[PDB]
């Protein structure tokens, strides 16, 4: 098991997770309005605690270990994630709000408890976005450092640098967008933090509401999509020169996300149009583009209330929310793949009640898939349900009610989070029991469940 | 001639106990002696035991002696590599080489007649025996289809059961092309002019044009009702070609014995239903509607198995059975009875093979009914002067006995034989042989003889 | 009855096949699962998969509930110890057992009707398939002989050609006559009224009813006992071929072509007389080298069924005078009908027969299914005295026979004398009888009771 | 480099596990996937499942983009239809091609020195194991013989013993005198080979002599071991059945080989050897045969475990010497201090013969040797060289180099001495790291 070699990582990334708040704490002096004392007395107690424990180990004694790693980097870094949002007496706030906003801020979760942010300092804010950023680099390059430690090929840091300038060169590519149908460089930089790494934080409370401008409307939109998109696909760039064309509309799990988005436009748009719930049906349009792939592809990012959205519409929306990226990227759904394998196997399940004695087989790319990922995929189906229903479960008990547990569920499994189903959507004042369940809801949702629920399984020990 | 044979085995075997059949000098090597004991019995010619891809080999068959290199093995890489070193170390003249994999005849323009891979000819005797049933299956009545002139003409085969009328009179109604180049009545043809009386139960051979073939087929006698949903059993080379094939027009099941085959054939091909069992349980036949089938192919190398499955298709039912049945024997046993149409797998290969024995004044030959009659196309390449066939017509040339033109190829219009018409140079024509020990003669009636 | 069928392999198969037609309970163990899944899919019959020697497998299956153990297996050994140990676990009523091996049975009285081994009867299959086609081979022109009391009495079968019958039935009769009926003719699918006046159609299976020491002469003097044979050749040196060849090499000339090297190598030493030839059925070569043009009967027992009706046809082909063919799967028997074929030997209508003597009770002492095997013919006796049997006493045309039933022949000691319409039953005497539908046996059963 | 490797059984295996050592691109093709698991498992590279002969799946390798085709399967005439089909479809650079049929390279230049069959280089695996054993045999008390300039030049290498050295290094030179000590291992490690070094016991050795005065080096050395007369070899396989045909000459050989039939078949393959059918474990065959009067027991079946086995049971029924064939690295090492006198790993004669066409042409002959981690290589060279003019003791090899011979046309030289143009360079790397160096240091 060797628990003591795994330390050594874990302190080293607290180490490197203070080397992370000079840089909001560069905006606390930057910029002159609020309070940074908490982020450079984070960058102090943080580098200790983690410096506390690298250096009573050095230990490079390189399974199990890297299923609890890859619970350690979620469950260590979003709680310490959450000690600015407590030292700040700026927005003040309980310690259960602290760690549901630290924790919702890393997975990339995008469900705030902070009401009236609007009017808080450019570096508690910028706090924020920068968490999503940075845990939006641990959800894609954790689709490669993985392999070491532990398996996707047991169901080349070659690419580790060549990943963070695929996001990079996004981020910027992004921020120069924003800041061109004209954001304050601030909000322009923050909310392409936001966009690339599918989070769904905001500086404004009404998030993608400042300026209606189908500019910024439409920018998100496509810089999601690319975002919300395969990075070791994208990884058809750097490597020759922008040769991108036919490998996308190669892999048919892109295409399948591109009908599944397309269809669900398309529906949504039809539908704004025959309630009449827009003035011109140029605005139907936008919001309708905006919405579906905003909440489809676990963005979470609003440009509306749905006030005359017909309710066939929050409802169909949140859950396509079930479905959402390109396998490997930033999203976070029970990923496209998924839902596109298990849609072929339950064909072929009703193609064999026709004929039994016939061999039918799952085609993909061109090779067939085994039936070992194929009984995979239909447990973590299973597991998903059940995470839900449970946490569901958990929630109606908290306290809450049954369609505001359900929704809260629904959107910290996937990571949306907006409430999204009949406008009771506001996390602030609900529970405080409620907040734990829903972090815990939303370390499920990112570590794809199965690599938390075996933790709990005797066997896994020893 | 003499040819050396690389690869005893299964098409080798044939193609030796034909070219013996003509007089021709004939050496044949193969990998296992067992093989070679049997051929060395039976057609009186030399054999060589060894690995039919070494200079030693060939030179103990007689690579520098010989006038072509037959080398139709199993495998591919060393019918190949045969070829390649026949040729830089005997320079070995005729080079055909049979090649299965369909991913190298992909290329067949950029990897062979590009002298890299100094293979003449290639030859891929499955894909014959495919596209004869594929015929057999778009021309529904049909027992046998062969086209010559770049699929314009076309020989067609049909037992009469419709007829029964006047022959020269049948042929005026109703507007045509059509001539009958034979007719087997009991076991010998005969002489097919104005007055012949159009007897029942025999096989009728029309020659038409490859366009009004269907129409032909349609003004003959009962255009049978076209195919819809097929079944094939045996999931081999031939059969798993004849699925992926078939499976766009058609609605196919294919059912194949050994699961490892099956379940890869299950990828292979995204438009048919492939059932792992055998070709004889009647458990699995009656499950998938085995009467509700329109033609029941059986394609396994068991012929044995091949014939009965046949049969028993037939017994529960299925409208119409093709059987391939490589030894003749079986061929003439199920004559009289329920198979509705035998194919035999040599008939397709020596045929094509046949094409690259015979000098180039002939571009097609075919072997056909027993294998003892011939159909031929023939190019005129000469001229009034030094040809003796090309500005005469048809009832003046004195063809070799037993033989009858069918049709002539004049670029792409196609001109079925009457006695009037004239050969002009660069013309092809189609005509049939009874016996075709009498093809050297037409073969020496269609060569530019030196008239000086 | 609840029978359990020991072994869902060969014969079990077959035999469960046919014990599930009539109305029984009946489970059925095996070695491997999947020769039980297709009986279990078909005929609707309790299946138990496990080794069939085994207590616990016995117990899953019913040796307690049971009147039967119908053990049989591939392996001698396992028969022998599943009959000891079900006998002495469960007291199984009825314990029948194949035993294959010949030094077991060499010693039949002295290791299983001693109690010793449990065994209440033996009965060796292939035996009987090779002692039918020996009888086959020593009437020529039958398709089947069938023997009844101590064989005294024989049922014969045979088909009408252009030579022999093809005349008016008591017209021609004259001409031969005379101590044999017909029990019954199959002109299509069912046959048709015989007695004194019925008229001959062609083509037709005929059944004779006679004595068994004058039936040989009665063959000859009907117009059709065919020249003797001479040289046989039989293709599959299996249990039934070899033993088949051990027999025949007696009386006949045998040559003997199998297909493995090893079982031809061990052949030509475990049997001398016969010529063993390595290679395959099939081949022409080996056959004309041989002269299949001179062979009297072409005899295939090989076990791809496929292969031996092909082979036989080819063998018809190069000239065998006659061809014997053994078919296990009914469609291709139906399938090969009016063909080349002479005879076809169904390796069931030695077996189901030898086997049903044992689930019908002791008033019917002989049973042997025959056409189609829809068909039954069986000795019965009339077990009682002038009192207390219904069967006893009456005469024939006046005892209420179950429908599309005929009585053949009674046996007296050591007499025989056929049954015409007037004839007393006496006490212990046995009546060979003629169903044409199994399905009324239970009530020939129920009519020799008293 | 990136390199395609045609094959991902017996020897393309190791032969990517190597090539990886080394920073290169590998992808490697393969009939069946799951002998692709493993290496795709553990070596880090890209892996292409397909008939490695077909035009689609050398594309989906990368065929266009590759630099060198090591074709290395079972069938010669797969690799010959592969080199052939990568050169006319995709003009793939640098074709190496297994060659195991000897009626192919018997006429080796009309085949393949043309553009006919298009393989720029022939490498025969097994052919070079069975002259490995041959040479260990024909040179009694060497662990390791490698000759290099056409067998003029020899590097050889010999254990220390308790007592056949144990003298003054440069001291006991002074007796025999041609030769100079390329290096000398000591433990894992080896130390500065100079004039005054003390030889231990239990020392590894490399001599590099002429390949004439190396038998007579051998002598002098006060270690030449008695010739061997009685040779038996387990394993009737492709290298068993040649170093049979080979040692039947000069040797009396009795092979042992499992298979009926292949032993029935080199039992009229090769005259003048004796065939036994059996298992290389009985003691019966053993000892009916006297494995106790046989002067060098040789295992050569694929089985790893009954060849070290085997060989174990033989000395102690008391076989002179024992040459067991290990490729499992694991267990070359559980058996070093123990019985086998020699470990003889078949991939230290093919990564070797591989080696040489992935190094540039200034390196000829390479030779894998101490673990794999040491190399000695034969390198071809006076105003565009760095070495045509200077004295061996004058040019600046890299760390941990030794200059051992130099083979001017058919002449052989052993501090001194200058090097020409167009003459062979016989050198000794500790560390294979830093061969790019050597070759930079003889390039033009
Ligand atoms: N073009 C040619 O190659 C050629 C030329 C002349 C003759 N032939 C003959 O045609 C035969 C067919 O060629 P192929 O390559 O398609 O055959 P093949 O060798 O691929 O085998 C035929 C398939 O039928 C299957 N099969 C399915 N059900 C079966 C059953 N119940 N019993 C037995 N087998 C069953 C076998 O498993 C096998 O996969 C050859 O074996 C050869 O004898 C072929
Ligand atoms: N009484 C019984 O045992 C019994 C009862 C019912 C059915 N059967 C059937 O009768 C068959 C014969 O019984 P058996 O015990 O003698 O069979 P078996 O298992 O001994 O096999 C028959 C032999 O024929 C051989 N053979 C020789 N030439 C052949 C060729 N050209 N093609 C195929 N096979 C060839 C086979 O190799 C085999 O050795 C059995 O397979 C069984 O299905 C037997
Ligand atoms: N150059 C190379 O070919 C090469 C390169 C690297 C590794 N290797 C390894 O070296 C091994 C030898 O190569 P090869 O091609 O000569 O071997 P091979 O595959 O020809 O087989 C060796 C023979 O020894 C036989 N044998 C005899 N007695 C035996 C016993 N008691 N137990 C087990 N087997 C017995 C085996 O049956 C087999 O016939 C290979 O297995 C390979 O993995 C070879
Ligand atoms: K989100």
């Amino acid at each position: 098991m060797q628990f003591r070699s795994i330390i050594r990582i874990v302190g080293l990334l607290l180490a490197l997770f203070s080397v992370t708040m000079l840089a909001p704490a560069l905006v606390a002096l930057l910029y002159r309005d609020g309070a940074g004392v908490p982020f450079v007395t984070t960058f102090f107690v943080l580098l200790f605690c983690g410096a506390m424990c690298w250096f009573p180990n050095r230990r490079h004694k390189h399974s199990r270990d890297g299923f609890l790693i890859v619970v350690l980097f979620w469950t260590v870094l979003g709680s310490a994630g959450s000690l600015p949002f407590l030292i700040a007496d700026n927005p003040n706030i309980s310690v259960t709000d602290a760690f549901f906003e630290s924790f919702s801020a890393l997975t990339t979760t995008g469900a705030t408890v902070i009401v009236g942010l609007d009017e808080l300092p450019k570096a508690i804010l910028f706090y924020r976005q920068f968490l999503q950023w940075f845990g939006g680099m641990g959800i894609i390059v954790l689709a490669v450092a993985i392999l070491p430690v532990l398996g996707i090929g047991g169901m080349i840091a070659e690419t580790a640098k060549a990943l963070w300038y695929i996001y990079l060169s996004l981020t910027i590519a992004c921020a120069v967008a924003f800041w061109l149908a004209g954001m304050t460089p601030f909000d322009a930089i923050s909310h392409s933090f936001s966009t690339i790494a599918i989070g769904g934080f905001s500086t404004h409370d009404a998030s993608m509401g400042y300026f209606d401008s189908y500019a910024i409307n439409l920018i998100t939109v496509v810089f999601l999509l690319i975002s919300a998109c395969n990075f070791t696909l994208h990884f058809a760039a750097f490597a020759s020169g922008g040769v991108h064309p036919k490998y996308y509309w190669k892999d048919p799990e892109f295409r399948a996300f591109i009908f599944i988005q397309v269809l669900l436009f398309l529906v949504c748009f039809l539908l704004l149009l025959k309630h009449h719930s827009y003035t011109s049906p140029y605005d139907a349009f936008d919001q309708a583009l905006f919405q579906t792939v905003s909440i489809s592809t676990t963005a979470g990012f609003t440009t509306t209330g749905f006030a005359d959205w017909p309710l066939f519409l929050p409802v169909l929306l949140l859950f396509s929310s079930f479905i959402g990226g390109c396998a490997g990227s930033t999203g976070g759904g029970m990923k496209v793949i998924r839902i596109l394998l298990l849609t072929l196997q339950g064909a072929r399940e009703l193609k064999r009640l026709v004929h039994p004695r016939a061999v039918y087989t799952i085609k993909v790319g061109g090779s067939a898939l085994p039936q070992r990922v194929v009984d995979a995929v239909w447990g973590f189906f299973s597991a998903y349900a059940l995470v839900f229903v449970v946490c569901m479960l958990g929630l109606i008990a908290t306290g809450m009610d049954e369609l505001s547990a359900f929704s809260a569920v629904a959107a910290t499994l996937n990571n949306l989070g907006p409430g999204l189903g009949e406008v009771a959507l506001h996390f602030g004042d609900v529970n405080d029991k409620a907040k734990w369940v829903l972090i815990v809801s939303m370390l499920f949702g990112r570590l794809e469940i199965f690599t938390l629920l075996i933790l709990l399984t005797p066997t896994f020990w020893r | 001639m003499k040819i050396i044979i690389l690869g005893a085995g299964q098409v080798g075997g044939t193609l030796a106990e034909n070219l013996v059949g003509e007089n021709n000098d004939i050496t044949i090597v193969d990998n296992n002696a067992d093989r070679l004991r049997e051929l060395q019995d039976k057609y009186d010619l030399r054999v060589v035991n060894g690995h039919a891809s070494h200079p030693d080999v060939l030179h103990e068959a007689g690579a520098q002696d010989a006038d072509m290199l037959v080398a139709v093995t199993n495998t591919d890489e060393t019918n190949m590599a045969a070829c390649q070193v026949a040729f830089t170390l005997f320079n070995t003249p005729n080079r055909v080489a049979r090649i299965r994999s369909p991913e190298y005849l992909a290329e067949k323009e950029a990897l062979f007649k590009s002298g890299a891979i100094p293979v003449d000819h290639l030859i891929a005797p499955e894909e014959l025996v495919t596209s004869y049933i594929e015929r057999l299956i778009q021309y529904p009545g049909a027992l046998q289809v062969v086209s010559f002139a770049e699929q314009k003409v076309s020989l067609v085969a049909v037992k009469a059961y419709g007829p029964l009328v006047g022959n020269a009179l049948s042929a005026l109604r109703e507007h045509i092309d059509t001539r009958v180049a034979a007719i087997f009545r009991q076991g010998r043809p005969i002489r097919p002019q104005g007055t012949t009386i159009i007897e029942a139960d025999d096989e009728v051979f029309f020659v038409a044009a490859s366009n009004h073939i269907r129409s032909v087929m349609s003004e003959l006698q009962r255009l049978e009702k076209p195919y819809r949903r097929i079944m094939i059993v045996g999931g081999g080379n031939i059969g798993a070609s004849l699925a992926k094939r078939l499976e766009q027009t058609y609605s196919v099941k294919l059912i194949e014995r050994d699961y490892q085959r099956a379940e890869k054939l299950s990828e292979q091909l995204e438009n048919t239903i492939v059932f792992c069992g055998d070709a004889a349980d009647q458990e699995l036949l009656t499950e998938e509607n085995i009467d509700q089938v329109d033609v029941f192919i059986a394609l396994t190398n068991e012929d044995e198995t091949n014939i009965m499955s046949a049969m028993l298709a037939k017994r529960m039912g299925a409208k119409k059975v093709m059987v391939l049945i490589q030894r003749g024997a079986y061929v003439d046993l199920v004559q009289g009875g329920v198979i509705d149409v035998a194919i035999s797998p040599q008939q397709a290969t020596i045929s094509a093979l046949l094409t690259h024995v015979r000098r180039a004044d002939i571009v097609n030959v075919s072997s056909l009914r027993r294998g003892a009659a011939e159909a031929i196309e023939a190019v005129a390449h000469g001229d009034e002067t030094t040809s003796k066939v090309v500005g005469r017509a048809i009832g003046d040339i004195k063809l070799p006995p037993g033989t009858t033109i069918g049709a002539v190829v004049r670029g792409e219009e196609v001109l079925i034989a009457h006695d009037r018409t004239v050969i002009e140079q660069d013309d092809h024509v189609v005509m049939f042989l009874v016996d075709k020990k009498y093809v050297p003669d037409v073969e020496a009636l269609f060569q530019p003889s030196p008239f000086f």
